[PDB]
C-alpha cells in the first residue's frame, strides 16, 4: 500500500515493530 | 642498552630520515605475515556468501522495480544483475587466490576493487567490521605475504622463506592498537560510563559467575562498562610488551569469546582473534612446528634459515657498510607514516563535513564507536501536497526502500525525498511538496522530533561541509529526568503503557486515539500545554502535575504555549486485550476445573504449541540445533553457487526461454535434504 488515510497516518501510540534489536553494528 | 629490549630499538635510530629508512627497512621472518594472510583469506571467503548479500542478489537488484538508493556519489549506479554477480565471482576468486598465496597481487587488486566498489554503493548498510576488512585487503596488497606458506613458492624459487621489510608488521600493529584505543577514548561519554548504553546485556546467562558475588545493577555497571573501557583502553599496552604479553592475550581471548556468542557480527571477532599473534615473534609458527612430536615433523616443509630478499635492507658491521636506500625503501616508510597519521585523524575529522552531522557526528560505519547510542522510533508520518490542485495525502513509511536508517540523517531522507519527488508522478501526482515527522529517543530519553516538520525537503538546502539548519537541535538539558522516568515505568502495572514526550514551543501534535485504546491520559509534567477537542472544539489549559482524561476512537490536539520546551506523558491500557484475556483465562480455568472435577482458542494453542516447541528445544541436546544449523549454511552456499552458475550461463552464452530458467530457479530454491 503505497498510501494512507487521514485516519490510520496520526495513530501515534500504536506500536512500533521492535524489530529485535537490530543495532546499526548487527547485520541478522 | 636499557631501553632495546622493552621497545625494539633504540633512540639513534630516529635521529635522520636516513637512518629511520634504514630502522624500517629492518629485514625481518615473513612466518605470522603468512599465518595471518591464510585465516583472513579463509575469513573473507567464507564471509563473502553470508554477509556481502551474494544470497540476496536477485532480490536486492530485481530488473523492473522501484527502489529508493543511497550512495556516497549520486553518480554511482548499480550495474544489470547479470554483472553484478560477475562481480561478485570476481571478488570471490580474489579471496581464493588471496587465501591460497597464488597469484598473489593480481588476486589482492581482485578482492580489494569490486569490495569498495559494493561499498561505496549503498551507505545504509555500513558499520566498523566491513570498514576494517577494507583497510585490511588494501594493507595486505601491498606486503610480501606470500613468502612462506604459499603456492607461489612451491613453483617459483625466490618465494620460498625470503626475508621482509620490518614495517609490514609496524603497519598491521599499528591499525589493531588504533582501534583499540580509537574504541577505548570514545567510551569517555557520560551515556557510557554512567550505565546507559547496555543495561540489558548482564541480564545473559554468560554473566552468571559475576552475579554470585555482585548485584545486576552493580555486574551492569561495575563489568560491562568499566570492564569494558578498561579493556579497551589497555588491550594495545598490555600485547606490546611481552612482559605481559601473556595476560594480554588472556584477556582479549575470552573478550571476544565472549563478543563471538553475545551479538551477532559475522567474523569480526575471528578476524580479532586472529590478528593477535601478530604481536607475538614473527617466528612463532616455526617454534609450534618444531615442538611437535616428530612423527609429525617429515610431512611439512623442512626448518631452515630464511634466504636473503631484495624487498628489506641489509645493515651489517663485516657485511659491507651499507645500501643506499632506492625508490622502494623510502617508499614504504613514508607510507606507513602517511597512513597511520590518516588513520588517526579521520576519526576526528567530522569538524569539517557538518552537513553529516546530526544529533551524532558523522555518518556511522568510520569512526569506531560501537554500542555506544540506541535509537528508539515512536512514530513516522510522510505528507504530501500536490502541486497543480492542492489536496494533501500520506504516504506509507518507506514504500521504496529497503533499508531503515533513513530516519536518522538528513542526506539520506534528501535522497529519499528527491526519489519520491521523481517517482510519485508515476502515480497520478503533480510535483509534490514533502513533509516528514519522526519521533526519537536516543539511550532512553524524552522522545522528540529530529527534523522540522514545517520545512519541504524537495526544496530545502543541503550541502556536504555546511551544518543543516531543518535539524532539531537534541534538549541536553532534560537527561536527569531518566531516573525519574524508570521509577515511573517501574511503578506501573504489567498491562499498562506510558510514552514520554518532550515537544519545543510554537508547534503541535495531532493524535488519533484508537477504539480500542480505552482509559488514555496525559499528564503534564514541565512547562504549559493546552489540549483541544476537535469534535466538541473545546480548549483546556494544563499546568504541572495536572492530568486530563482523553477520549478513544476522536482527535486531540497538543499546543506548546511555554517559552521553554514542555514535557508530559500518556497512559494508556488496551481494553480490548484486557477484556479478551481475561474472559480467556475465565473460559479456560472453568474448562479446567470442570475436566479436574473463536479466535481467542486459536491464539491459546498455537501459544501453548509455542511453549512446547520452546521446552522440547530446552531438553534436546545441542547436536540437533548444529545440525540444523550446518543444514542451513548449506543451504546458502548451495543456492549461491546455482544462482551465480545461472547468471555466469545467461552472461557467456545467451539467456534460453522463460522456461529452462524457471525449472532453473525453483531447482536452486529446494533444500539439500530435510
Ligand atoms: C615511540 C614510537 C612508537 C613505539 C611505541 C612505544 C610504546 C607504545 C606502545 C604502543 C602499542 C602498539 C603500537 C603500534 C605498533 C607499531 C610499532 C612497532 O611495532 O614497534 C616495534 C618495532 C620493533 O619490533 P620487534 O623488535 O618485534 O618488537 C617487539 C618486542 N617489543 O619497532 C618499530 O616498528 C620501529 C619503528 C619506530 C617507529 C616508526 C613507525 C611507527 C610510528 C608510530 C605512529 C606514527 C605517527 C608519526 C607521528 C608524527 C608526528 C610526531
Ligand atoms: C572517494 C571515496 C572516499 C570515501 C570512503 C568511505 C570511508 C570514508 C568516510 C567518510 C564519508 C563521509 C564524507 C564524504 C566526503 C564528501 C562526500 C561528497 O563530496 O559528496 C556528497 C555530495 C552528494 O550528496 P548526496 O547526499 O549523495 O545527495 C543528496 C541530495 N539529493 O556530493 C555533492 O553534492 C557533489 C559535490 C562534491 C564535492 C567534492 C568534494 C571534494 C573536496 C572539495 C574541495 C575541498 C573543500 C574544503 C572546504 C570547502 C568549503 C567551501
Ligand atoms: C597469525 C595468526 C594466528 C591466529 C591464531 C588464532 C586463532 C584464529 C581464531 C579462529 C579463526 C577461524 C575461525 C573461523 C570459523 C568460525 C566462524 C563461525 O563459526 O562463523 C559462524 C558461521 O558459520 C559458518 O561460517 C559455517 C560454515 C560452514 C563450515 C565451513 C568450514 C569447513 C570447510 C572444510 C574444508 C574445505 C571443504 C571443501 C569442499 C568443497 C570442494 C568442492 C557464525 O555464525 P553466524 O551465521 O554469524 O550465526 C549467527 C546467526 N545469524
Ligand atoms: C545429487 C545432486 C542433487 C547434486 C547436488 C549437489 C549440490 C548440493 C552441490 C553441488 C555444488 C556444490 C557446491 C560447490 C562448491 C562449494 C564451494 C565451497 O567453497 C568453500 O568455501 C570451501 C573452501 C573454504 O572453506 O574456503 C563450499 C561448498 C560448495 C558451496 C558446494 C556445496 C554443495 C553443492 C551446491
Ligand atoms: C559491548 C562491548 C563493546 C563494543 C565492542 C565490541 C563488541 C567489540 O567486538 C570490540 C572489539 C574491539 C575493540 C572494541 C570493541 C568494542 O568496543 C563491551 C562488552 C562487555 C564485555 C563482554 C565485558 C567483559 C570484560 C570484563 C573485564 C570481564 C572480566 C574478565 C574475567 C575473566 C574476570
Ligand atoms: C484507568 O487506568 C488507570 C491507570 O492504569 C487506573 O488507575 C489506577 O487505579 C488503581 C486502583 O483502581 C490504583 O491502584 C493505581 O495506582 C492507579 N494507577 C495510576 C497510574 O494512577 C484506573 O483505575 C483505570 N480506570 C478504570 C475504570 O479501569
Ligand atoms: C486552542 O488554543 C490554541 C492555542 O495555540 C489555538 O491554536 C491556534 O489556532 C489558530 C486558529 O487560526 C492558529 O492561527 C494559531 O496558529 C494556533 N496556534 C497559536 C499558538 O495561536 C487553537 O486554535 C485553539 N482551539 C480552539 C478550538 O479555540
Ligand atoms: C570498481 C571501482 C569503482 C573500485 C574503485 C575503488 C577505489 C575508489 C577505492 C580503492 C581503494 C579505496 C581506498 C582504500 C583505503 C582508504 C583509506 C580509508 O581511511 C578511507 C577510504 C580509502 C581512501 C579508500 C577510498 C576508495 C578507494 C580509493
Ligand atoms: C492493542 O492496541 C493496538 C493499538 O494500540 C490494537 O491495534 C490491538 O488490536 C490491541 N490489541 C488487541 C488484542 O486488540
Amino acid at each position: 500500500t503505497v498510501f494512507l488515510d487521514h485516519e490510520n497516518a496520526n495513530k501515534i501510540l500504536n506500536r512500533p515493530k521492535r524489530y529485535n534489536s537490530g543495532k546499526l553494528e548487527e547485520f541478522v | 642498552s636499557r631501553i632495546g629490549k622493552l621497545l625494539g630499538f633504540e633512540w639513534t635510530d630516529l635521529s635522520s630520515w636516513r637512518r629511520l629508512v634504514t630502522l624500517l627497512n629492518r629485514p625481518t621472518d615473513p612466518a605470522s605475515l603468512a599465518v595471518f594472510r591464510f585465516l583472513f583469506g579463509f575469513l573473507m571467503v567464507l564471509d563473502i556468501p553470508q554477509e556481502r548479500g551474494l544470497s540476496s542478489l536477485d532480490r536486492k537488484y530485481l530488473d523492473g522495480l522501484d527502489v529508493c538508493r543511497f550512495p556516497l556519489l549520486d553518480a554511482l549506479r548499480p550495474l544489470p544483475l547479470d554483472w553484478m554477480y560477475l562481480v561478485y565471482t570476481i571478488m570471490f576468486l580474489g579471496a581464493l587466490g588471496m587465501m591460497l598465496g597464488l597469484c598473489y597481487r593480481i588476486s589482492c587488486v581482485l578482492f580489494l576493487l569490486p569490495y569498495w566498489y559494493v561499498f561505496l554503493l549503498d551507505k545504509t548498510s555500513w558499520n566498523n567490521h566491513s570498514y576494517l576488512y577494507g583497510l585490511l585487503a588494501f594493507q595486505l596488497t601491498f606486503m610480501d605475504a606470500n613468502h612462506y606458506w604459499s603456492v607461489d613458492g612451491l613453483l617459483n624459487a625466490h618465494r620460498r622463506n625470503a626475508h621482509v621489510p620490518l614495517w609490514n608488521y609496524a603497519v598491521l600493529r599499528g591499525q589493531i592498537f588504533i582501534v583499540y584505543f580509537i574504541a577505548g577514548v570514545k567510551k569517555l561519554d557520560a551515556d557510557w560510563v554512567e550505565g546507559y548504553s547496555m543495561e540489558y546485556l548482564s541480564r545473559h546467562w554468560l554473566f552468571s559467575p559475576f552475579k554470585l558475588l555482585l548485584s545486576e545493577e552493580l555486574t551492569s555497571l561495575l563489568v560491562v562498562h568499566w570492564g569494558g573501557l578498561l579493556l579497551d583502553l589497555s588491550a594495545g599496552f598490555l600485547l606490546f610488551f611481552d612482559v605481559s604479553r601473556s595476560i594480554g592475550l588472556f584477556f582479549v581471548s575470552y573478550f571476544h569469546c565472549m563478543n563471538s556468542q553475545l551479538f551477532s557480527i559475522g567474523m569480526f571477532s575471528y578476524v580479532m582473534l586472529a590478528s593477535s599473534p601478530l604481536f607475538c615473534s614473527p617466528e612463532w609458527p616455526r617454534k609450534l612446528v618444531s615442538y611437535c612430536p616428530r612423527r609429525l615433523q617429515q610431512l611439512l616443509p623442512l626448518k631452515a634459515a630464511p634466504q636473503p630478499s631484495v624487498s628489506c635492507v641489509y645493515k651489517r658491521s663485516r657485511g659491507k657498510s651499507g645500501q643506499k636506500p632506492g625508490l622502494r625503501h623510502q617508499l614504504g616508510a613514508a607510507f606507513t607514516l602517511l597512513y597511520l597519521l590518516e588513520q588517526l585523524f579521520l576519526p576526528y575529522s567530522h569538524f569539517l563535513t557538518q552537513g553529516y552531522n546530526n544529533w551524532t557526528n558523522g555518518l556511522y560505519g568510520y569512526s569506531w564507536d560501537m554500542m555506544v547510542h540506541s535509537r528508539s522510533h515512536q512514530h513516522v508520518k510522510i505528507t504530501y501536497r500536490d502541486g497543480r490542485t492542492g489536496e494533501l495525502g500520506y504516504l506509507n513509511p518507506g514504500v521504496f526502500t529497503q533499508s531503515r536508517r533513513w530516519k536518522d540523517h538528513a542526506d539520506m531522507l534528501k535522497q529519499y525525498a528527491t526519489c519520491l519527488s521523481r517517482l510519485l508522478p508515476k502515480y497520478n501526482v503533480t510535483e509534490p511538496q514533502i513533509y516528514f515527522d519522526i519521533w526519537v529517543s536516543i539511550n532512553d530519553r524524552f522522545q522528540q522530533r529530529i527534523f522540522d516538520p514545517r520545512v519541504d525537503i524537495v526544496q530545502a538546502a543541503w550541502s556536504p561541509f555546511q551544518r543543516t539548519s531543518w535539524v532539531q537541535p537534541l534538549l541536553m538539558d532534560l537527561s536527569p529526568w531518566r531516573a525519574k522516568l524508570q521509577e515511573i515505568k517501574s511503578s506501573l502495572d504489567n498491562h499498562t503503557e506510558v510514552v514520554f514526550i518532550a515537544d519545543f514551543p510554537g508547534l503541535h501534535l495531532e493524535n488519533f486515539v484508537s477504539e480500542d485504546l480505552g482509559n488514555t491520559s496525559i499528564q503534564l509534567l514541565q512547562g504549559e500545554v493546552t489540549v483541544e477537542l476537535v469534535a466538541e472544539q473545546k480548549n483546556q489549559t494544563l499546568r504541572e502535575g495536572e492530568k486530563m482524561q482523553l477520549p478513544a476512537g476522536e482527535y486531540h490536539k497538543v499546543y506548546t504555549t511555554s517559552p521553554s520546551p514542555s514535557c508530559y506523558m500518556y497512559v494508556y491500557v488496551n481494553t480490548t486485550e484486557l477484556a479478551l484475556e481475561q474472559d480467556l483465562a475465565y473460559l479456560q480455568e472453568l474448562k479446567e476445573k470442570v475436566e479436574n472435577g473463536t479466535p481467542l482458542v486459536q491464539t491459546f494453542l498455537r501459544r501453548q504449541q509455542r511453549l512446547q516447541e520452546i521446552e522440547r528445544r530446552r531438553n534436546t541436546p545441542f547436536h540437533e540445533r548444529f545440525f540444523r544449523f550446518l543444514l542451513r549454511k548449506l543451504y546458502v552456499f548451495r543456492r549461491s553457487f546455482l544462482m551465480t552458475c545461472i547468471s555466469l550461463r545467461n552472461l557467456i552464452l545467451g539467456r534460453p526461454s522463460l522456461e529452462q530458467l524457471a525449472q532453473e530457479v525453483t531447482y536452486a530454491n529446494l533444500r539439500p535434504f530435510e
